[PDB]
């Protein structure tokens, strides 16, 4: 329940006739990231000063309905600009300029008799929000009838952060990952690719390559190349069968042809998780001694409570 | 089978290696449901899809299927196992996996663990120097056999490449004549137990002949590293060469359509020669980002002299799972090199991406007046690629090719957008490096644009460069390639165009992963 | 070729307009912005067009008409027509010495008659290129001596290539049937085709 | 023609639509997330 | 919980919830996290206040059922699975004595 | 709108008419009994 | 109806319609080429 102002509950109930404005802050589409330039509109007949910021009208003609169900979806809107404006159709069909990550605002303003704002939201006492989300997509409907009146509509289209629902977000164990390695000149120098600018030097995962093969060498002929999953319970909705989820649950996977089982989990509160080796060698004089090193888990954890050596904990039961 | 489990392990008794182990990461699987898919071994008493025979095209690493199993007579534990790989007429057999480990030892790494013959690494010594017993680099020879001792006994494979007219094998026919095979004698068979009816006619396969011992108590699994079938390569004068595999991947897809054996019989009438040929050549055009010099392992890699050139664009060694439907296979040779085939204007054309100087002209006013412009840069932009191949210069493990780009993150907002790839026909590092790029560049041009053209300008196809010019936009001569078209009986043309840029078809310079390779010397024990 | 009338065959004199209704078709991405500002983009091209609506015609002067119109859906080629309002011969003179300088586009024209013509074109009159076909409408006039700079409605289809000469007297709109696929006369009792009517339009 | 505008608009009626006839038999639309 | 990060951040978040209820709300601007709960002061819908449309649909069939058995990863065992089952008399008494069970996981 | 009773009332054409498109390719409808 | 023959010459429409439904939540149809 979005509380309301008394004020405004008032207005809602007494006025019939509500001249209602949609004011969109939309980012342009630039071709770097440098700076960040804001096209204002509005839907009004008139302009309208909302925090000192002009919103410029003759240019939106509609805009979509938001919806959302309790099932989690991409929230998508789609509001249109005339389309002959000839200075928005630029922006849009630009070579060379990327809008993967522009933000867009769109508040609900409500007009009083002398012409300015009613305050609805308690904690801005300005206007609501109705909208705010992602750039995701776009296009221009030309339409030139031989005879008659043709019409040309651009289309933005709207969504909130998920909407690439394909994408996989996670550390690979792997140096060329971690430290964002790009070939420059003639060398591969990490980049800003890294998810912090202090990855840049970290060499953790630099022999992640060859520690699952060495450390074959100690292992028993089976269980060579396997881990076991992360995962084992999922969760039964009514996309599965109760024979089909019982039957994908496995316990173990194999490291040579599985590389979704060297990403890294994030465990919150007290579960088991199998171990990911990065680093495995032996002793030079003593060759039988060898230290093997295992990632277990994702950023700062309590700690850990116990450690199976086997398949029998260090703390018995 | 059943016979060979005798011989075996109470684990792998029933088991082979799959014939295919990557297949291809599209938009139909997700990453977690496709690295878990794939599989290493599957049980054969279940699984009637293990026992097809694959066809495969240049140099990869396939299971051997049983066709017979049988011990001597009067020596019971020297059994003949017969394994067929692969299917047609192959180049031969570059090496054989006893177990785990190659006759021919990779490196020096790999020699002070067994005993080994050769060097697979720089050298790129070949199965032929057990019998030559010199360094040669070229395949087995038809029928000649080769004799194996790495000290727990006498193994003998008697190579046997496909040809229309093979003949029976004589060493087993010379068995059977005297009634030299146990169970021939068991079940009171005579000399048709093996005859010369016994051809075996367009299958490769090998006879490998085991010596059980007090050393090899069991027979290890058996896997080849084949050359793959032979294909007729079509030049422009007209003379016809079919000696050698061919890496190009139109000729792969033109040799897999054309054969009724298995695939489509699609009669080499209905084919543009000269269309397919100058596609051909598209993706033989000369790679300059990488040197020869960075691949030690050339000659499991596809490559025939390390001297050559072979730094062609897009090199496919592939593993065709003849269970798998046609359309499937067919849908899964492409997509690996681009490529549509299409119908349209009577023939079968392969139509492949590339950059013209000479495109054609539209201007909007050539058009039927409507116009669609629509980028989904959400879900089809990426700012990073991911990717992963099996490749030889590990134990065809899976290595994983990942790079950033710093412009594609400064632009964008710094957004961390990652495209996941496989490749299943690719088994060179520096192509499968090159064509994530090609990939990642294509990703950042997501806007297509349809529109209706009259009846002139009849003969448009899709991957065809169309330069588009509408005054309005800040257009002249702007780069598409045709996505699709529809030909009505009107005399009316729709398509549908896809945003390219020149930037796609040049190539970044990349480093050599010469010395990052990872031989699986383990499972074997170790001598003292 | 050229449609049937009174000027070509005198004998019959059924033919000619009893009504003619020269339309103006401009096509336009005409949008009605909210603020009241209405905007329209010129794209596609534009074409005048003309229905014409024929008197009671005896069989005779049907025969040669529909005659003439079967000729044009066999040959396949462009049917001109003259408009007899715009047939005011208000520019005397031969206008081959008239020269048009190269390199204008747009509406407005200028074009050197060296002294040869006599008559000024008022505005409303019709206006055509030796070499296209279009047919424009003069606008505005204004000379200054011999030099005439002429507005007309349509913009110039073509650019002038310094050879084009003006024609301003009998112009011939290049027209093609709209009526064709559909196109039945009926014959009264009294003896005559009643209800011919075309409806043409210019191509290109 | 422009019935593809209105469909889009419409997206989710077709969904149950479509579902509604899966149905019929045990094949349900919800058993794509597994894939 | 254990949140296998090789999956997808959409699927991650939809198996997040669903484990407590939950709803992510992108309405009014910001993200607004809801899960299911009673109130003793809620609003006040009257059917005149409506715009006269109403569509009451209750498809008992598919998803009423009378008994639930559930199975999760319970350390007590050596992270095995344990299952949990039990009946209602009432909601057997109800329904004629039909056998429906809920299956959760 | 009313679209969705109407659509409610000619499910099965609407499954047609979807698995006709998805037979251009190799997809079809009837792989959904197995999950 | 007649309604199916339309369908029919409008599939396209049809399977775009659906899948822009599928696409509110995770779902998509292109995941049926592996079953």
């Amino acid at each position: 329940m979005k509380k309301i102002l008394d004020s405004a509950k008032n207005y809602l109930n007494t006025h019939d006739k509500l001249k209602t404005a949609c004011l969109i802050a939309l980012e342009l589409p630039s071709s770097s990231g440098s700076a960040a330039t804001y096209i204002y509109l509005t839907d009004y007949f008139r302009d309208v000063t909302y925090n000192g910021i002009l919103y410029r009208s003759g240019k939106v003609k509609s805009i979509s309905s938001h919806k959302q169900n309790r099932q989690l979806s991409i929230g998508s809107l789609s509001f249109t600009i005339t389309g002959t404006a000839e200075d928005e159709v630029l922006k849009l069909v630009q070579n060379g300029v990327s809008f993967l990550d522009r933000g867009i605002t769109i508040h609900q303003a409500i007009i009083n008799e002398e012409g300015n704002i009613l305050p609805v939201d308690p904690d801005t006492d300005g206007p609501l929000l109705f909208f705010r989300g992602r750039i995701t997509g776009g296009g221009i409907k030309d339409n030139v009838n031989t005879s008659g009146i043709g019409t040309s509509v651009i289309t933005w289209n709207c969504s909130n952060q998920f909407y690439d629902f394909d994408r996989v977000n996670g550390r690979y164990t792997d140096d060329a990952s971690h430290r964002g390695l790009e070939v420059v000149n003639g060398t591969l120098q990490p980049s800003n690719g890294a998810k912090r600018p202090e990855y840049q030097e970290d060499y953790g995962f630099f022999h992640s390559n060859k520690s699952t093969t060495i450390l074959a060498k100690y292992q028993v002929k089976e269980e060579r190349y396997k881990l076991q999953s992360k995962k084992k319970l999922f969760g039964l909705s009514r996309s599965y069968s109760l024979k089909k989820y019982y039957e994908t649950v496995t316990k173990e996977v194999d490291l040579d042809f599985n590389l979704a089982a060297k990403f890294i989990p994030v465990v919150y509160g007290v579960q088991k998780i199998p171990g990911i080796p990065i680093f495995a060698d032996t002793e030079l004089n003593n060759p039988n001694i060898v230290y093997v090193v295992y990632a277990f888990a994702e950023g700062e954890i309590d700690g850990f409570l116990d450690f199976y050596i086997g398949d029998s904990p260090m703390i018995c039961f | 089978t059943t016979i060979l489990a005798k011989y075996q392990v109470k684990e792998e008794r029933y088991k082979l290696q799959s014939k295919k182990k990557l297949f291809g990461l599209s938009r139909s699987y997700s990453l977690k449901k496709y690295y878990e898919t794939v599989t290493k071994e599957v049980d054969l008493d279940f699984n009637l899809a293990a026992k097809f025979i694959p066809v495969v095209y240049g140099v990869q690493k396939i299971p051997g299927i049983p066709i017979f199993a049988d011990t001597e007579l009067n020596n019971p534990n020297i059994v003949y196992v017969v394994y067929a790989f692969a299917e047609g007429e192959i180049d031969g057999f570059l090496d054989f996996y006893i177990g785990d480990s190659p006759m021919i030892c990779f490196d020096e790494t790999d020699s002070d663990t067994r005993t080994c013959f050769g060097r697979k690494k720089i050298v790129g010594d070949t199965m032929h120097r057990l019998a030559a017993g010199t360094s040669t680099s070229q395949p087995s020879v038809h029928g000649q056999e080769y004799k194996y001792n790495d000290g727990n006994g006498d193994i003998r494979i008697w190579t046997f490449h496909g040809k229309p007219d093979q003949t029976a094998a004589q060493v087993l026919v010379d068995i059977a004549k005297k009634k030299g095979f146990y169970l021939q004698n068991q079940n009171g068979n005579g000399p048709e137990y093996w005859d010369s009816r016994y051809k075996l006619l367009d299958t490769a396969y090998a006879i490998v002949r085991f010596t059980i011992n007090e050393n090899r108590t069991e027979i290890p699994e058996i896997s080849a590293e084949v050359q793959g079938k032979k294909v007729k390569v079509y030049n422009s004068d007209g003379t016809i060469k079919a000696d050698k595999t061919s890496l190009n991947g139109i000729w792969q897809l033109m040799d897999y359509l054309t054969s009724d054996r298995y695939g489509a019989d699609i009669t080499l009438d209905q084919f543009p020669l000269q269309k397919v040929i100058s596609e051909a050549k598209i993706l033989d055009i000369i790679d300059e980002s990488y040197q020869t010099s960075w691949q030690p392992y050339w000659r499991y890699v596809g490559w025939n002299d390390p001297l050559s050139e072979n730094r062609q664009i897009v090199q496919l060694n592939t593993i065709l799972d003849t269970s798998e439907s046609v359309f499937k296979n067919v849908q899964g040779i492409l997509e690996s090199f681009g490529g549509a085939i299409n119908n349209l204007s009577g023939e079968y054309r392969i139509t492949v991406e590339k950059y013209s100087t000479n495109p054609l002209r539209i201007n909007f006013l050539d058009t039927y007046g409507d116009l669609d412009l629509s980028d989904t840069t959400g879900r089809n932009k990426f700012n990073s690629v991911q990717a992963s191949l099996v490749d030889p210069a590990l134990s065809w493990k899976t290595n994983s090719i990942t790079f950033y780009n710093s412009k594609f993150k400064e632009q964008d907002k710094g957004l961390d957008k990652k495209l996941q790839l496989s490749f299943a026909n690719i088994t060179n590092y520096y192509t499968a490096r090159s064509y994530a790029d090609r990939e990642l560049k294509k990703s950042r041009y997501s806007r297509t644009l349809s529109f209706s053209v009259p009846y002139k300008f009849i003969g448009i196809e899709p991957n065809d460069p169309i330069a588009f010019t509408y005054e309005r936009y800040g257009w002249k001569d702007k780069f598409f390639l045709v996505d699709e078209v529809e030909n009505t009986r009107d005399g009316k043309i729709n398509l549908v165009l896809q945003e390219y840029g020149e930037d796609v078809f040049i190539n970044s310079e990349q480093v050599d992963n010469s010395g990052n390779d990872i031989p699986d010397i383990s499972n074997n024990v170790l001598p003292p | 070729m050229r449609l049937p009338d009174p000027y070509t065959n005198p004998e019959y004199p059924g033919l000619g307009f009893e009504s003619v209704n020269l339309v103006d078709n401009d096509p336009m991405i005409r949008d009605e912005l909210p603020n009241g500002k209405v905007k329209e983009v010129k794209i596609s091209a534009q074409y005048w067009g003309i229905n014409i609506s024929y008197p009671e015609l005896f069989p005779d002067e049907y025969a040669f008409l529909d005659s003439r119109l079967l000729e044009y859906k066999r040959t396949g080629d462009y049917l001109d027509v003259l408009l007899p309002q715009y047939e005011a011969f208000r520019v005397r003179g031969d206008t081959k010495s008239v020269t048009i300088p190269a390199g204008q586009k747009g509406s407005q024209i200028i074009l050197n008659t060296n002294g040869t013509l006599t008559g000024q074109p008022k505005a409303g009159d019709l206006f055509k290129l030796s070499t296209h076909p279009k047919v424009y409408k003069i606008t505005n006039f204004s000379s200054s001596g011999n030099v005439w700079n002429i507005s007309l409605y349509p913009d110039l289809f073509i650019t002038t290539t310094g050879s084009e000469k003006p024609v301003f007297n009998g112009i011939l709109f290049r027209t093609k049937l709209m009526n064709g696929d559909s196109f039945g006369s009926t014959l009264n009792n009294n003896g005559t085709y009643s209800g011919i009517s075309l409806s043409l339009r210019e191509s290109l | 023609a422009s019935f593809r505008d209105f469909a889009s608009n419409n997206s989710t009626a077709f969904r149950d639509a479509v579902e509604l006839a899966l149905n019929e038999n045990g094949t349900t639309l919800k058993s794509l997330g597994n894939s």
